[PDB]
RNA sequence: UAAUACGUAGGGUCCGAGCGUUGUCCGGAAUUACUGGGCGUAAAGAGCUCGUAGGUGGUUUGUCGCGUUGUUCGUGAAAACUCACAGCUUAACUGUGGGCGUGCGGGCGAUACGGGCAGACUAGAGUACUGCAGGGGAGACUGGAAUUCCUGGUGUAGCGGUGGAAUGCGCAGAUAUCAGGAGGAACACCGGUGGCGAAGGCGGGUCUCUGGGCAGUAACUGACGCUGAGGAGCGAAAGCGUGGGGAGCGAACAGGAUUAGAUACCCUGGUAGUCCACGCCGUAAACGGUGGGUACUAGGUGUGGGUUUCCUUCCUUGGGAUCCGUGCCGUAGCUAACGCAUUAAGUACCCCGCCUGGGGAGUACGGCCGCAAGGCUAAAACUCAAAGGAAUUGACGGGGGCCCGCACAAGCGGCGGAGCAUGUGGAUUAAUUCGAUGCAACGCGAAGAACCUUACCUGGGUUUGACAUGCACAGGACGCCGGCAGAGAUGUCGGUUCCCUUGUGGCCUGUGUGCAGGUGGUGCAUGGCUGUCGUCAGCUCGUGUCGUGAGAUGUUGGGUUAAGUCCCGCAACGAGCGCAACCCUUGUCUCAUGUUGCCAGCACGUUAUGGUGGGGACUCGUGAGAGACUGCCGGGGUCAACUCGGAGGAAGGUGGGGAUGACGUCAAGUCAUCAUGCCCCUUAUGUCCAGGGCUUCACACAUGCUACAAUGGCCGGUACAAAGGGCUGCGAUGCCGUGAGGUGGAGCGAAUCCUUUCAAAGCCGGUCUCAGUUCGGAUCGGGGUCUGCAACUCGACCCCGUGAAGUCGGAGUCGCUAGUAAUCGCAGAUCAGCAACGCU
C-alpha cells in the first residue's frame, strides 16, 4: 500500500532518478511476488497445492495443520498421508485448457449458489 | 575513539551551539565564567535533572536558560531557589541574569533526561533490565522516537566485570548527515562504583 | 585483604534426649539386565570352515498322561510377616483366630501345547538326469618380450643421479649400438565396482587328476535338518630348518649429500631374504571393522549366469516373466547420529561367540604348543574422575578454488658505513620522578625540564597545615606599605585599627572538634577517552521451515562489484548497524556584490610606488544555484546488470584528496589529563622552603638531518608564490656597529600597518679546476649580544682563530603509482629564550 501510494500521489524526482529506477524495481519484484494478501485479511483456508515433486520443502509449510490439502495429483510422490487428492493428467496444454474452464464453470457456479 | 559524538559532529550543520556570543579578548574569560556558572548550578541544585544549559551574552546583558521538565523540583516557588541562583550568579557577576527557566515538552525523547532518570534508577538499588526495557517501551511509544539505542554499561548487577550490553530499536544511522540526533553522555553512581550510559535518538530527517 | 564455601560473631533452618562422624550391607545401580541390557565406529562377533557331547526343530493321523495344568486329602513345628480383635494408663509389648508357610508325596479329572511311542506325508534337505559357466586347486611340460652379465663388430670420451651435486662406473677403450649365447623370477594389453572359492586368496599357454557352484525335470528317499563348548583341519606376508638356485629388487651394512647434528627420507653399491622342493610357527586394519541359518517386509537401477512366451525378422543390451549372484539411489522402519534400508545395522524365534570404566596389561607368575621367534589361556597391587563415539561453530593448514593492498616484481631515494640532533635500554648514582613496550613504543604522555614544572634527593620549618567549610568559646579589627634576624620557609617593630545597628555579621587572630588533602596501590574493581586488527567488507535480528539438541537456512550456486553494491534461479521471505550519498576543501561557469584589494578604458603626482580621483570591465575576496546522471551513440552482454570506443565538456565513468572506525578482541594503554569503587599516610608516603637532578656514560637500540662535491664551494646583479601571527605587543624607516644587537618610535586589534612594494632554489658574469680539496663542519681557546632577579651542572646567537671522522656504505630492510617521490625555503600553536633539525 505504501509503495503503490507513493508512486500514485506522484513525488518522484524530489528524490533520485535512479531510485525512481529502483521503486520500479521494488514494485515489480513486489508483483510477480505478491497478489493475493492486498485482498486476504482473513487467516486463509489451506487448500489448492501444487508442484510436489519439484518444492518437495512445501510439505512441511502448508500440511501442518492438516486442514484439507488439495490437488491433482502428480505421478509419482510421497502419496496418500494429506486428506484430498484428485486423480489425472498433468503435462498437456489442452487438457489444461479443459481443466481451466472447469474450475471456472465450477467456480463460478459455486458462487451463484452460495 | 571507536564512535565520536554525533552532536559534536553535526554541530557544524544541523545541531546548534549551546554558548552563543562573540569575542575576541574576552573570550577565555567568558569561558571561565561558565564552567564556573555552571559548575555551580549542578553543585546546588541535583534532585531534579537539568535537561539543558544555555547562555548568551550581550554589551551588558546576560542570557542563561535552563531546560528541565519538572521546575516546581527546581525553582523557586516563592522565588527562594531562583533567587539562590541570582545570587551565585551575582557572585560569579554575569550582572544581569535574565534567567530563562523552562520546561521540556517530551521527557522521554530528551536523551539526557531518559539517561539520568535511569542512571538515578540503577543508583537506588535497582537492577538494569527492567529500567532498559521499560525506557525502550517508554520512548517507543511516543511519536517522534524512530530509533534509539540505549547503551548501559558497568559493574553491571554487581558483576565484578567490565561489561557492555544494549537495547536497541528501530532505525539509528548515525552516518545520516542530513537528520537531527540527539546524544546523552551520563555517569551515575554506585554501590560498587561508577556506570556509564550513552543514548542515541533518531529524528526523522531535515529537509532545508 | 574487600570470601554468603576458611575461624569467630549475631541470625536462621533440621532434630530433640539425643545429635553428628566412622565401619559394613542393601537400595539408587536397567551398574551381571531371568523380571530388565548390548556387540558397524563408544568395551564387545573367534581368521574361516568340518564336526563329537549338548541345545533346538516342518505337516498330519492315532496313542501314554512324563512335563505342564485343575481340584481334594497329607504337609509346610511354634515363634515370624500381614488382616481383624482383646489387654499391658494407650503405644512399645502380649495373646486369640486367619492368610502365606510360595515346595513336597498319593489318588483323581483334562490332553490343547512340549515330550515319549506306532506311523504316514513332501514344502525343508540331499540325491538323480541333462545342461551352464568360471584366474578354483595340484602336478608335468613349455613360450615371448624385457633387465643385468660373458663373446665379438662399428666406436668414441663421457655415462649414470637429483631440487641440486658428489661418492660410483670409464679414460686398460665405458655408455650407446648390433648378431649370437647363458641365465632365473613376473606374465603388458585381455583386465573392470569384472568371474571362482568357506576364508586367506587365484590370472603366459597346453595336457592330465580332482573339487565345489547355478539352472531345468523336479523321476528318487521321506524331517535325515540348523548350530556347535571342547577338538581336529585350513590359513597373507614376514621369520625358522636341509638342499639347490640367485637376473632384477633389496632390510642390515658401506660411501656421497642436505643438516644445528641426520644412525632417516635423496643418490651410488650390496648380504640374508624374496624363488622351487619338503617339514615348521599359526599370527594382520586375517575389514563388509556387521557370526551362522530360515521366512515376511515399496520400487527404480546398471551388470554377470542359465531357463522362456510375446513383435517375431525369428540373425537380437528386443521387450516380458521366473531362479541365482552382484553394485548405486531410495520410503516405511531403525539408529546418539553417522548412516543401513530385500546383499538390512528393521521386523521374530533357534545356536554360538563376547562385553561390564580407562590405565596397569592382553602384562607377571603357572601351564600347553613351539627347534627358535614367540602364540593361547590370563590376574593383582596401585592409580586417574575420567578415557571415549558422532556431529556443530570458530580458528588453523608448509590442502585447494576465486580475489584486492607499492605485498613482491619495475624505478627512485635511503637505513645498516662516518659526524652529530633528539627518544629509550643497561650500568653509574645521595636523586637520576612515573608510566608507555613487535605489528599498534621509543623525536611517546612534552605543545618548549635552568628556579618554576616536578612529582625525586641532602638540609630546614609545618603540623586541622599551602588554600576551605560545619560547630561553639574567647575577637574587634584584619590586612597591606617600609625596617631588622635570615639561603628562603619562617618569627618581629613603624604606619591601616571597618561598616552593620543591638540581634548580630563581611572579615580575618586563635582552640579543637567534623577535618581538609595525596603525583600512595589496584587501569586484571570501574566509568570516561583513545590506538589496534581495519576504512578490510562484512557482522546480527524478526518471524518462520529443518534438527532431540548445539545450530543450519536466509548470507548457498552462476553473471557482477572498489564492497553482503546489483541481477538471475532456490525454505526462505524482510530488515537493521555497515558500503554508497546529502558535509568541508579544491576543479568550471551566469548575475549581482566594490575595499582594507584589483585598476583594462581616462586625467592628475613623479622618485619608490596605484601614489590620487576615477570603471566594477577582467582578476577578485564571500555567498546562492546549474555542471557527471553511463547523460546520449551504436556493437557486445540471462538483454538484466556488467562492460567496449564515442561526442560534448572545465571535469566521465565511485574529478581528486579530506571528514567518517560495522560487532568486538588484544583483560591494549591512561587510577599521574580527568572521574572513581575498595586498601593505606596523617605528626605524615601530606605540606611550606632555598640547593641539586631528571642533560651522569667503558656502551647498546631507534629516529633524522647535516656530508662524502664541479648538477658542487664563494662574492656580486636581476622576479615572481602560497601563507598566516600581533596590544600593557608585532615592530618600520635614519644613523652607529663586522654582526648578532640599539635609544627611538612612524603605522597598527590589523585584504592597509610590522610584516623589505615578502623569500630559496633558478638565471646572467667570473673564479675554484676533482683534491681530505675554497668539500665538510665537529671540537676547543678566546672576543661578545639579548631575555630572565639568576647563564656553572645548564640557555640560544654573531664574530676571530680552530679544522676532526667522513672518498657513496655488509649480510637485509624501509617509503614511494602523479602534481606522487626527491629537493629549496617559508609560516606558526606551544613559547619570555631556547636543544625546534621535531610537530603541524
Amino acid at each position: 500500500k505504501e509503495l503503490e501510494a507513493m508512486e500514485q500521489t506522484g513525488g518522484f524526482e524530489g528524490r533520485t532518478k535512479k531510485e525512481i529506477l529502483m521503486l520500479t524495481r521494488e514494485k515489480n519484484k513486489l508483483e510477480r511476488s505478491l497478489g493475493g494478501i492486498r485482498d486476504m485479511q482473513k487467516v486463509p483456508s489451506a487448500v489448492w497445492v501444487v508442484d510436489t515433486n519439484k518444492e518437495h520443502i512445501a510439505v512441511g509449510e502448508a500440511r501442518k495443520l492438516g486442514i484439507p490439502v488439495i490437488a491433482i495429483l502428480d505421478t509419482n510422490c510421497d502419496p496418500d498421508v494429506v486428506d484430498y487428492p484428485i486423480p489425472g493428467n498433468d503435462d498437456a496444454i489442452r487438457s489444461a485448457a479443459l481443466l481451466t474452464k472447469v474450475i471456472a464453470s465450477a467456480v463460478a457456479e459455486g458462487l451463484q449458489a452460495r | 575513539g571507536q564512535k565520536i559524538n554525533p552532536h559534536g559532529f553535526r554541530l557544524g550543520i544541523t545541531t546548534e551551539w549551546k554558548s552563543r556570543w562573540y569575542a575576541d579578548k574576552q573570550y577565555k574569560d567568558y569561558v571561565k565564567e561558565d564552567v564556573a556558572i555552571r559548575k555551580l548550578l549542578a553543585t546546588g541544585l541535583e534532585r531534579a535533572g537539568i535537561a539543558d544549559v544555555e547562555i548568551e551574552r550581550t554589551r551588558d546583558r546576560v542570557r542563561v536558560d535552563i531546560h528541565t521538565a519538572r521546575p516546581g523540583i527546581v525553582i523557586g516557588r516563592r522565588g527562594t531557589e531562583a533567587d539562590r541562583i541570582r545570587a551565585d550568579l551575582e557572585k560569579l557577576t554575569g550582572k544581569q541574569v535574565q534567567l530563562n527557566i523552562l520546561e521540556v515538552k517530551n521527557p522521554e525523547s530528551q536523551a539526557q533526561l531518559v539517561a539520568q532518570g535511569v542512571a538515578e534508577q540503577l543508583s537506588n538499588r535497582v537492577a538494569f533490565r527492567r529500567a532498559m526495557r521499560k525506557a525502550i517501551q517508554s520512548a517507543m511509544r511516543q511519536p517522534n522516537v524512530k530509533g534509539i539505542r540505549v547503551q548501559c554499561s558497568g559493574r553491571l548487577g554487581g558483576a565484578e566485570m567490565s561489561r557492555s550490553e544494549f537495547y536497541r530499536e528501530g532505525r539509528v544511522p548515525l552516518h545520516t548527515l542530513r537528520a537531527d540526533i540527539d546524544y546523552g553522555l551520563y555517569e551515575a553512581k554506585t554501590t560498587f562504583g561508577r556506570i556509564g550510559v550513552k543514548v542515541w535518538i533518531y529524528k526523522g530527517d531535515i529537509v532545508g
